[PDB]
């Protein structure tokens, strides 16, 4: 699994 | 190292890339390490998430079913599925695609959260989602447990 939150985050 | 490396190779037949569909080349190359790699999703995972930030600003592949269908393959990767599907929906990724409401309900369900599923499913269907039809029919089937 891997971090959602992180991974969104970047997506900006 | 590899993951990182299939990426590259892949980053790069798309510069390479005269044509119209990008998608459908991505779909070679995540369909080629799926076919070689049930080892390790590590290659999957790198893959899919560049395929979304690829994709992100690409309007016209939103409701781009094999777009949607690698979203929901990602899913399975993601810790927490309340944000990534809240996600998805409000930047329009699937915002038209039954499977899309059908799989967020069905965690939200499988949850026991009875009433987020009800209106996640209710909005695809005000919102016309395809096929119809099957998410009608979900829908029904959900409201049979009330």
């Amino acid at each position: 699994k891997i971090d959602t939150t992180s991974f969104l985050a970047n997506l900006k | 190292d590899t993951p990182e490396n299939v990426l590259q190779m892949l980053e790069a037949h798309m510069q390479s890339y005269k044509g119209n569909d990008p998608l459908g080349e991505w779909e070679r190359y995540i369909q080629w390490v799926e076919e070689n790699f049930p080892e390790n999703k590590e290659y999957l995972i790198t893959l899919l998430e560049h395929l979304m930030k690829e994709f992100l600003d690409k309007k016209k592949y939103h409701n781009d079913p094999r777009f949607i269908s690698y979203c929901l393959k990602f899913a399975e990767y993601n810790s927490d599925l309340h944000q990534f599907f809240e996600f998805l929906y409000n930047h329009g990724i699937g915002t038209l695609s039954s499977p899309l409401y059908i799989a967020w309900a069905g965690h939200l369900e499988a949850q026991g959260e009875l009433q987020h599923a009800s209106a996640v499913l209710q909005r695809g269907i005000q919102n016309q989602a395809e096929p119809r039809e099957f998410l009608q029919q979900q829908y029904r089937l959900f409201q049979t447990r009330l």
